[PDB]
Order: C-alpha cells, then structure tokens, then sequence
C-alpha cells in the first residue's frame, strides 16, 4: 500500500497508534505483521507553485 | 449444659466458611494493576495497555 504524507505524520503509521491520519485516513491492525518504508520526496513531489 | 464438646464438626464448618470467604475477598486486590475493577481500566485507557 502506497501513499504520500508529511514528515511529522510518519510516526502515526504504526500498530496501535492514535492521532489524525491513523484514525481518519489509514488504520493498521494492532497485531499487524509486516514492514513500513518511508523516504523523502521533497525534491520530486514538492512544487514551487 | 456444657458447650465446646463438638469442636470437630464446628471446626469443619468454620474451615469451609473461612476458605470461601477469603476466596471472595480476593476479588478486591490489585495484583499490581492500576485498579481492581475492569470497567475503570476499560473506560480510562486505550486497548494497547
């Protein structure tokens, strides 16, 4: 599963986490098994306009 | 006239009653949790802890 979010919000992407994105956009199960990958895109996904 | 001639049967009755009573009394203990009642724990914390 792929998407884009800000720098501060990546901490919300974890099992048993509460916040704003974790409960209204993407919710992970408490007993999640797997892995999470996050990398920077400020030089590609950020626009001057 | 004389009492305390039937110590054995009274002793048996007392032992049974005392064991049951302490078993019931053990419900109020904490065992290191934050409270002795499930409702408060459920209504004051999120699932993870």
């Amino acid at each position: 599963d792929s998407f884009v979010i800000r720098g501060d919000e990546v901490r919300q992407i974890a099992p048993g986490q509460t916040g704003k994105i974790a409960d209204y956009n993407y919710k992970l199960p408490d007993d999640f098994t797997g892995c999470v990958i996050a990398w920077n895109s400020n030089n590609l996904d950020s626009k001057v306009g | 006239s004389t009492a305390s001639a039937l110590g054995k049967l009274q002793n048996v009755v007392n032992q049974n009653a005392q064991a049951l009573n302490t078993l019931v009394k053990q419900l109020s203990s904490n065992f290191g949790a934050i409270s002795s009642v499930l409702n408060d724990i459920l209504s004051r914390l999120d699932p993870p802890e």
